[PDB]
């Protein structure tokens, strides 16, 4: 037979069902008598392993792969090779932790995943990015900064273990804070391992003769690894190869000295030449490649991967060889060796045969072609036989009919109904049956009306955290799910710049610590001892421009900043006891500051604070100092409006917990400033003016190519993919209805 | 210097890798007496006891042949207060140093801060 | 530009062939291949017939190589069959058969060629240069094994970081202040230099000399500015300029502003009041001082360190990357091409060129329009001369749309200037007779429509066979091309896109509904057929507009397929989705990451489901249990079975198929699962796979392997294709909605018009911008030509007066900047009326126009059809038997896994972990534990000279080569003599009295057993006939059948009376009293070594009954002798040794028990 297929995965999935059909049809057949001859086992082992491990219990037949490359304990073997690649390394934290992730190397120093989870965030937040030591820095011909290194990180961790982080620097290194309790033994184990690595990389540098190269492999294995019930075979194989190569070099009477990079790259190449073939005739189905000088008679022979350009396997002569130019009888070549192996594989089969190959690409549905040997076999089969239907029609037409009858073009996807239609090419799978019979139900909508009642005590901080961002607070407050992204992988570079999210978070921390108008030199020295600012002049420039901006801002801050007090609010509104504390409250009014740009969210937080203050006393203006001529302004109001609007906000809160309240304040603030003015107190109704307001709203929603928009967010992406006209009209109307609080409150 | 002695003491299972690496880090290339004092300070702070008499650290001879260990400078510098003040990493407690000597006992800076704050809150 | 026929082309020297669109390039190549393989042409033929492996063809892409190979093989087979039969039907085959004289010789040559075809050279440029380098490695200076790599982004990042740390840290504050506003950091440096880091080095115009230092440039700028500062300091104190009233009265304020400005020179930018004292400022609105011209001398030249630092970085980073890759031993495609170019250009190039030219004395460079200067230099250097060697270039200059790939058109222009021969093709085998005339009328308007000199458009003609092509829509016929025109005066991009997508979708559904009833017929002559959903295919040029037209077309209820995305799968949502799922299933104990995976969009839950999962605790417990089970399935059997079980349990495959717009997500899910399995097999851990996934999400590359597959093909859908990957395909009906959109090139990168050499400019000269914009317009014209010519029967498109100027409307449009506008308006700007009348000028019997108006009637009529019912097949009997081959591993339990498969001769029976027990004295009891010392002690004794005494130098050499410390020699050299002289069994003792004729080491046996061995039935006879079987833990085995395996250590004889000897090294018996006849007897039962007794005695008996005739067990056997290597004193008899003898009836019973 011949089976044209699309992908290797689909080839092996077809072969499994065909083998099962043959085994069920023939009452006298054994898995001992079936062979599958892949052209190269390295590219077909994962798919075969996956499907033959995923076959269920009532459909299972045993299997055994042979003739792989001589690496089975891959973590141990590549870990050992990476240990031999020490003096050329750069010692990044991800590589060092990759050595820790090996279970044998982790259990050597008696640390588990319960400690590894601590050491991940320890090395992430402690500032350990670059190499091990100043010598390692200098051997790469780079300026020895002495900061953000392994020695720096371990000194910082142990100094933070000894002394609290509020005592400042002692030897120009700020102490760390978390590693203080009964958890520092993991840090000690890591430090001991790092010391061992430093000693061995110092010992691995200089060239040695063979007589001195003799014991270093055994010393390395015993010093680093730990023998187990299984790894000892791999250790014995490694020792045997190392001993064999060095003993041959010694016996060949070599007297000079050799570098380590020669023996390492020779061992790593002699490892990948042996094979393992002691599971060949064990009883399961025999999976093996095409090897010469081996022709065992079997019952069913299956060949996979007969693509053009894959078989016969090619190997070029060395060029300066002399047997190529002058051939004779006894010469042997890989091409004719494989060409004769095909004939032996055709002769050795006794009962059936099964040839499969990719015939169509799965990416673009293009055309591919089989090998020349398969083409010649099919041509001879077509030219030697004829179907009994057309006894005398035509030679070429009969050939075409036979070649079309023998070939069986399989389907492209597993859940196609043609697989499960009754007939000859029926499948044995059952997990795709409801997906192929179209017997499922579609997805519903994520948001649903959830019954939420209002308790008698909501704290002020909960309301502030809700009204900072209502949709996100609904996600991480009512149903406690946040889409926290993957953890930030430890960067391979020191902090050069401060931009983007790094600007936001780190610069927010730096400015919020810098506001307090005290001595700046001590604070700058402490933050540079912490190892956050860039190196030298660039950090000085950044600190100076931040100082000359923030002193200008602090001038207008202190120009009216009379020191006030901090009071406490207890109040009963709608039968609810709102409690909270007040920062920066004074008899003058509301004067605040937050080192960021001007935003209606900030203005609305100030508005809430002003309303709760006016509900409990509270006469005075509402200002909050911001950058780029930042200003907020509204006169104080009366208790009637204060209580009315407070009740309206509490009702909005109790509705937004139950339902996904649509409030987009900044785009809504832009549409507020466009439509509603302080001179008309009525929205415009002209089509051109309303479309201009829509234009301002949409540019605030999604930005141009220069800047990013508010709507481009993970939460809004989760709610909907695109902004259809129906839902944007719904957004405008829901703004006009529920943002109408903010519409009236802020002008 | 004495790092192999500390390693074989760890092999004898009375000092921890945390203690020896901490002592090595905080002392650098200081005197043998200072390194052994730091190591025993780390061990006795890890066992729980905050007290650490000088007489005990000079007459214990438990984890090592400490007589032959402390005979590494000229003669036998028994003035442990002077040899402890001589090191730059240790002061009397005014400078921000991890090692504090206040009541004729050497203990860590964090314990000293906790004791001082709890004493001031008691009075 | 002569008419070309493949049967009369002279195959000598250099040639050049330009084939029009839809002409049969692959056909002409195959015809020339056959002609060269036969050596035909008469006076214009090659001197000798060549062979298969001496016809080099450099084909562009791998799919094209595969198709070319298939077409060549099929043509050779058909030509051989036709030459055998002497008759054919194909006209070219008839002409060739008339040309050939010797039919039998031709048949033999074609047969040999067809058999030789499995090694033919239809290759690419990289696959060619790689083999030529690996062949002439002596001339080229290369290694003999190179590991390829394609990740150069990290190398570029490390090189730029090293440059930043090398030439920006020693700089002082007053210079770091200068460079800071010039650029922020290495991120911006890479963002500015990445497009020029790779490829051919761009020739920098006006470069600084190499002697200049950045500090020297800073000092030069400082000198140039305080010169004019000193001149102003001299010139203050007078007002001698021209007094005018129309200016500002605060000119004296400006003078005082400059005068108080002269304090410091630390700044780099000058003040804004210096722009009104220049000669330009005086002539736009009286010399009297030389400062009047000195300020012009200052302001005539810009000031920047940008050019210097960019030159230094561009000259350093590439060499650093090359040096690091050379040091670590890797290779790449660009590196191979550059290395071949350098080796051919250098002094050793002559012998290399001779070898290549005598290896491949012909070449057909396919797709010549996409050519690099390096490849052209190589081809020129190899085949520019040395006659009786030919070269045939083939390419179409009008379809060179691969400028972003790295190709260049000016190299082709220089090649066209150099080559003195020109040929072209005229016929068109695909398009419509009205379509070719419409394209000719559209493109033959002006002179040199492609705005260059060496690209002349010529008319083409259709074939006489396709003269009956037509298209009828409800009766009357239809014109070929038909623009659709927006009504208005100004337009915007979003409204343009919306109205054109809606009009396109409306016309598509109208066509489909009018053709489903057999009314809209694609008539060809007298035949007829109705249209379907496969013929209609729009042509978009970008993914966002593809998605927009997809949403519009499914809003009018039409399914659609997207074909030719270039980006990878890893940039979509599914990659982050599986990253979250894998992060949750790796550590399912954390409630936060468990709930963050339970709320994910493909699981298909709701807020009520999350609420009822959060409040209840038993549901949470069983979710944690099932996720732990999934993690266990992962840790045992890889990634793909875990995901398959998860999908089959959580119904995701059916849910995403019942939900519309989810089959694409399912296909992407399967692709990411397959790629994850492929990577995780070759990786070593699980967190490494997670990091691999996250890193590939962070870096969405655009390689040739990680692209998007087409989602489905079961039902024909309308194909939204991309212009670039539509090159070479064919569709009956097309649509071009967004053809009147353009982009304005801004960066300075232009080619010189005299020498065709690429020139890089680092200044803001408008000449560079105009020269770049001209090339951009030419590229857009060629892309428009491709998109126009892909059609066959009909081609509609939409023209609108697009204006992107900041001002609203002034009357003049910028549509002449577009590829269609520059052609329609003949190059000059016009108005809407001029656009309409120049459209109406070309409305003559083949081209029509209409105003686009939106008409909504109905979505569609789907015509739902149900077919049948289906079922899955059943398995009705047991899959397999329990045949096995065991090597004494039934009794020793599992845990000893693939160790036996890795090392067959390993000391399996020794295990444990060592410690430190270092007593100062050395004793054999202190030999270290493990398997390596055991397999050393066992490997010591096979090859010895037992009769002769042992040599100490041999012991020292063995201990030195074994990786052991060489001080063990005096202890071992007496231990060997102690163990070699034991009194074993009162005869045959003291093994040194055994010759080499009486020994046989390391035997291997095989015992076939039928009648499956019940574990109880073996022990039920062992326990009776042996006192050591008091301790009874039996049935440690299961039912097994098949062979048996095992190793006998040594077997000898002493006047008959054979023996079985066994060395066993074991645990640290630190005292000699721990190896007595009671301790060993206890350990025998504690380790179950008693089975080896009966198994080995039966194996040796079954061999003696075959070898020795007239064999008696009692008269010939004698027993089995066990020893223990550790614990053999000098003179301590019967210590460490153990002797046992079987019962001589148990063997006779167990033999027939095994074999029947």
């Amino acid at each position: 037979t011949f089976h044209v297929c699309h992908s290797p995965q689909r080839e092996v999935e077809v072969l499994h069902d065909r083998l099962l059909a043959m085994l069920e049809e023939d009452p006298t057949l054994t898995p001992r008598d079936i062979i599958v001859m892949v052209a190269d086992i390295d590219s077909y082992s994962p798919f075969i392993q996956a499907v033959f491990g995923s076959a269920p219990a009532d459909r299972y037949l045993p299997y055994a792969i042979s003739d792989r490359r001589a690496r089975q304990s891959h973590p141990v073997l590549e870990a050992f090779i990476s240990l031999l690649s020490l003096p050329d390394s750069r010692f990044v934290s991800e590589d060092v932790l990759a050595l820790l992730d090996v279970p044998v190397l982790a259990a050597r120093f008696d640390i588990t995943e319960e400690g590894l989870r601590y050491l991940r965030q320890w090395v992430n937040e402690s500032g350990i990015r670059w190499g091990i030591d100043d010598d390692n820095v200098r051997e790469l011909e780079l300026p020895a900064t002495g900061q953000h290194t392994w020695r720096f990180g371990l000194t910082r961790m142990l100094l933070g273990y000894a002394m609290e982080s509020a005592q400042g620097e002692w030897q120009s290194v700020l102490p760390y804070d978390e590693s203080s309790g009964l958890i520092a033994e993991l840090v000690g184990h890591l430090a001991s391992l790092l010391m061992q690595l430093n000693i061995w990389r110092r010992g691995l540098a200089q060239e040695r003769p063979l007589e001195e190269w003799l014991p270093v492999c055994r010393d390395m294995l015993n010093a680093f690894f730990l023998p187990d019930a299984e790894t000892e075979a791999a250790m014995t194989l490694i020792e045997q190869q190392w001993q064999a190569i060095i003993a041959e070099g010694l016996g060949a009477q070599y007297g000079d000295a050799v570098p380590l990079s020669l023996l390492r790259d020779e061992l790593a190449q002699r490892l990948d030449q042996e094979r393992i073939s002691q599971r060949f005739l064990a009883g399961p189905v025999n999976i093996c490649t095409l090897m010469p000088m081996r022709s065992i008679p079997f019952k069913v022979v299956c060949l996979l991967g007969m693509n053009d350009g894959v078989y016969p396997r090619q190997l070029a002569p060395l060029g300066f060889d002399l047997m190529s130019q002058k051939p004779k009888r006894g010469d042997r070549s890989r091409r004719d060796d494989d060409r004769y192996l095909f004939l032996e594989a055709l002769i050795s089969a006794q009962q059936k045969l099964y040839i499969s190959y990719i015939g169509r690409s799965i990416q673009d549905n293009s055309e591919r072609f089989p090998s020349v040997l398969v083409q010649e076999l099919i041509d001879y089969i077509g030219q030697s036989h004829y179907l009994p239907g057309d006894e005398a029609l035509n030679c070429d037409e009969s050939e075409a009919r036979v070649k079309a009858h023998l070939t069986c073009l399989h389907t492209r996807m597993p859940f196609d109904p043609q697989n499960y239609q009754p007939g000859e090419r029926q499948s044995y799978a059952r997990e795709w049956l409801p997906a192929a019979s179209q017997a499922g139900k579609a997805h519903s909508e994520f948001v649903q009306p959830l019954p939420f009642t209002l308790p008698e005590t909501v704290p002020l901080e909960t309301l502030q955290r809700f009204w900072a961002h209502p949709v996100r607070a609904f996600f991480q407050m009512r149903l406690q799910v946040n889409f926290r992204t993957e953890d930030s992988e430890i960067p391979d570079t020191e902090p050069f710049i401060l931009e983007g999210l790094s600007r936001y978070q780190i610069n927010q921390q730096l400015l919020n610590a810098l506001v307090e108008q005290d001595d700046a030199e001590r604070l700058f020295r402490r933050f540079r001892a912490a190892g956050d600012l860039p190196y030298g002049a660039f950090g000085e420039i950044f600190w100076e421009t931040q100082c000359q901006e923030m002193q200008q801002l602090a001038d207008r801050v202190i120009a009216c900043r009379q020191p006030g007090q901090s009071m406490e609010i207890d109040l009963a509104c709608n039968g609810v006891q709102i409690t909270g504390w007040l920062p920066q409250v004074q008899p003058d009014g509301l004067l605040r500051w937050r080192p960021s740009l001007l935003s209606v969210a900030q203005g609305m937080q100030l508005w809430l604070e002003h309303l709760v203050y006016c509900a409990s006393g509270g006469n005075g203006e509402s200002r909050l100092f911001l950058r780029k001529d930042g200003e907020w302004r509204f006169p104080p109001l009366a208790a009637e409006q204060a209580l009315h609007y407070l009740s309206q906000l509490i009702e909005g809160y109790r509705e937004g917990m139950s339902a996904p309240l649509l409030v987009l304040p900044e785009s809504g603030g832009a549409w507020l400033k466009t439509c509603y003015d302080a001179q008309n107190d009525a929205m415009l109704d002209d089509d051109s003016t309303l479309q201009k307001a829509r234009t301002k709203f949409l540019q605030a929603y999604e930005g141009n190519m220069m800047v990013r928009g508010e709507g481009d967010d993970i939460w809004y992406q989760r709610l909907w993919r695109q902004l259809t006209p129906e839902t944007m009209e719904a957004i405008v109307e829901q703004s006009q209805r529920f943002l109408l609080p903010l519409f009236r409150f802020n002008q | 210097k004495l790092q192999k002695q500390l390693l074989e003491a760890v092999e004898h299972k009375q000092l921890r890798p945390l203690d020896v690496q901490f002592a090595l880090t905080v002392a650098g290339d200081e005197h043998p007496a200072v390194t052994l004092a730091a190591a025993l300070l780390s061990h006795d702070a890890g066992e729980g006891h905050v007290c650490l008499p000088l007489s005990r650290l000079e007459n214990n001879e438990a984890s090592h042949p400490l007589l032959a260990t402390c005979v590494s400078e000229i003669g036998e510098l028994q003035n442990w207060e002077e040899c402890l003040l001589a090191s730059q990493a240790v002061s009397r407690g005014d400078e921000p140093t991890p090692m504090i000597l206040c009541g004729d006992r050497l203990y860590l800076n964090r314990m000293w801060c906790n004791e001082r704050t709890v004493a001031r809150f008691f009075n | 530009a002569e008419t070309l026929d493949p049967l009369r082309l002279p195959l000598q020297g250099e040639r050049l062939i330009e084939a029009s669109a839809g002409t049969g390039k692959t056909f002409t190549i195959a015809a020339l291949y056959l002609r060269l393989l036969l050596g035909l042409g008469g006076s214009a033929a090659f001197p000798r017939p060549l062979t298969v492996e001496e016809l080099l063809v450099v084909t562009f892409t791998e799919a094209a190589t595969a198709e070319l190979r298939g077409r060549i093989r099929s043509n050779i087979h058909e030509l051989r069959i036709a030459c055998l039969r002497e008759t054919t039907d194909n006209p070219l085959y008839e002409r060739l058969l008339e040309e050939i004289d010797d039919k039998a010789q031709a048949a033999q040559w074609l047969l040999l060629a067809e058999r030789q075809m499995d090694e033919a050279a239809v290759f690419t440029i990289h696959g060619f240069c790689q083999r030529m380098l690996n062949l002439n490695a002596f001339e080229s200076g290369m290694l003999f094994e190179q590991q390829l790599i394609e990740d150069e982004s990290l190398l570029r990042y490390q090189a730029c970081a090293d440059f930043w740390r090398r030439h920006c840290y020693p700089l002082p504050r007053e210079i770091a202040q200068v460079v800071f506003e010039t650029w922020k950091g290495p991120q911006a440096l890479l963002r500015d230099i990445n497009r020029y880091l790779q490829g051919e080095a761009p020739v920098i115009k006006a470069p600084p000399p190499d002697d200049e230092t950045l500090a020297s440039r800073h000092a030069q700028i400082v000198a140039r500015i305080d010169t004019v500062k000193q001149q102003w300091r001299d010139a203050v104190g007078e007002l001698d300029a021209l007094i005018e009233s129309s200016g500002i009265d605060r000119r004296k304020f400006n003078r005082s502003n400059q005068a108080k400005w002269i304090d410091k020179i630390s700044a780099w930018a000058e003040e804004e009041t210096n722009s009104y004292q220049l000669p330009e400022s005086l002539e736009k609105f009286t010399p009297r001082h030389p400062l009047f011209e000195a300020i012009d001398q200052l302001l005539a030249e810009p000031l920047s360190i940008r050019d210097l630092v960019i030159t230094r970085a561009l000259a350093e980073i590439r060499e650093t990357v090359a040096r690091e890759k050379r040091r670590r031993g890797e290779l790449g495609f660009d590196d191979m091409l550059s290395r071949l170019d350098s080796a051919l250009r250098s002094e050793s190039g002559e012998v290399l060129a001779a070898a290549i030219r005598t290896r491949f004395p012909v070449a057909m460079i396919d797709e010549f329009q996409d050519t690099d200067p390096q490849q052209y230099r190589i081809f020129r250097r190899i085949w520019h001369h040395q006659p009786e060697t030919a070269l045939l270039l083939i390419g179409d200059p009008k379809q060179a749309i691969y400028a972003f790939r790295g190709a260049d058109i000016f190299t082709y222009m220089k090649a066209r200037s150099e080559v003195h021969a020109h040929y072209t093709l005229d016929t068109n085998w695909r398009s419509a007779p009205g379509m070719v005339n419409s394209v000719n009328k559209l493109f033959s308007q002006t002179d040199d429509a492609f705005m260059f000199r060496e690209i002349p458009f010529i008319p083409v003609k259709s074939a006489g066979k396709n003269q009956a092509l037509r298209f009828v829509f409800k009766g009357e016929t239809q014109p070929a091309m038909k623009m659709w025109l927006m009504e208005g005066e100004s337009c915007g991009v979003g409204d343009y896109q919306s109205t054109m997508a809606q009009v396109c979708a409306a016309q598509i559904r109208d066509w489909l509904q009018a053709g489903q009833r057999g009314e809209a017929l694609l008539m060809n002559g007298d035949d007829a057929r109705p249209v379907r959903a496969s013929d209609i295919s729009v042509l978009v040029r970008s993914r966002q507009e593809a998605a927009q037209v997809r949403d519009a077309l499914t809003l009018l209820e039409i399914p659609s397929v997207y074909l030719s995305n270039r980006d990878s799968v890893f940039e979509t949502l599914e990659a982050q989705e599986m990253l979250w799922l894998l992060q949750a299933v790796m550590t399912p104990e954390r409630e936060n990451t468990l709930r963050s995976a339970l709320a994910t969009s493909m699981m298909g839950l709701n807020a009520l489901d999350i609420e009822t999962l959060n409040n209840d605790e038993h549901a949470w417990d069983v979710v944690v249990e099932e996720f732990d089970g999934y993690r266990q399935i992962w840790r045992k059997r890889g990634v793909m079975p875990m995901l398959r079980a998860l999908m089959s349990a959580r119904n995701i495959a059916e849910n995403l198929l019942a939900t519309a717009g989810g089959e694409r997500r399912l296909t992407d899910i399967l692709h990411i699962s397959e790629l994850l399995q492929e990577a995780g097999t070759q990786l070593e851990s699980e967190h490494a796979l997670v990091r691999w996934l996250s890193q590939h999400i962070l870096e969405p590359d655009s390689n040739a392997s990680s692209q998007q597959m087409r989602l489905e093909s079961d039902k024909h859908l309308v194909q939204i294709v991309t212009i670039h990957k539509s090159k070479g395909l064919e569709y009956p009906l097309v649509w071009l909605p967004f053809i009147t959109n353009f982009r304005v090139q801004e960066q300075a990168f232009y080619h010189d018009r005299h020498s065709f050499e690429a020139v890089l400019d680092l200044n803001a000269a408008p000449e560079s911008v105009d020269l770049a914009e001209a090339e951009r317009l030419a590229e857009d014209l060629r892309l428009l030509y491709v998109a126009l010519t892909r059609s066959v029967w009909h081609c509609s498109l939409g023209v609108a007066p697009l204006v992107r100027r900041r001002g609203d409307k002034k009357g003049d449009t910028d549509v002449h900047q577009s590829a269609l506008g520059r052609l329609l308006q003949k190059g000059e700007p016009q108005d809407a009326a001029g656009l309409r009348t120049c459209i109406e000028a070309l409305c003559d019997d083949d081209i029509a126009w209409q105003t686009a108006q939106t008409g909504d009637n109905q979505p569609w009529q789907v015509n739902d059809v149900s077919t049948a019912e289906l079922n899955a097949k059943t398995l009705q009997r047991l899959p397999g038997d329990n045949w096995r081959v065991t090597s004494y591993s039934g009794l020793q339990q599992r845990g000893h896994g693939i160790a036996q498969d890795l090392m067959p001769r390993l000391d399996v029976d020794a295990a444990g972990v060592a410690s430190v027990v270092e007593e100062p004295t050395l004793t054999p009891h202190q030999f270290p534990r493990g398997a390596s010392p055991g397999t050393f002690l066992h490997s010591l004794f096979e090859d010895l000279d037992f009769t002769q005494p042992v040599d100490p130098n041999w012991v020292r050499e063995k201990l030195e080569l074994g990786g052991f410390e060489s001080q063990w020699e005096p202890v071992l050299t007496e231990w060997i003599t102690a163990v070699l002289q034991a009194p074993l069994n009162e005869t045959g003792v003291s093994l040194s009295q055994l010759s080499a004729r009486n020994k046989q080491v390391e035997m291997e046996f095989y015992l076939p057993i039928s009648e499956p061995l019940i574990a109880s039935q073996l022990d039920t006879l062992i326990r009776q006939f042996d006192p050591l079987s008091a301790g009874c833990p039996p049935l440690e085995f299961m039912q097994v059948r098949g062979m048996l395996k095992g190793f006998i250590d040594l077997v000898f004889r002493h006047e008959g009376r054979y023996y079985l000897l066994d060395y066993k090294s074991n645990w640290l018996g630190e005292d000699s009293s721990a190896y007595t006849q009671q301790a060993m007897a206890a350990a025998m039962q504690a380790h179950r070594y008693d089975l080896q007794y009966q198994l080995y005695t039966l194996a040796l008996h079954r061999y003696l009954r075959h070898r020795i005739a007239d064999y008696d067990y009692e008269h010939h056997f004698g027993g089995v002798i066990y020893l223990f290597l550790r614990g053999v004193d000098k003179e301590h008899p019967q210590q460490g040794i153990y002797t046992t003898r079987p019962n001589a009836g148990l063997i006779a019973l167990m033999d027939e028990m095994f074999a029947g």
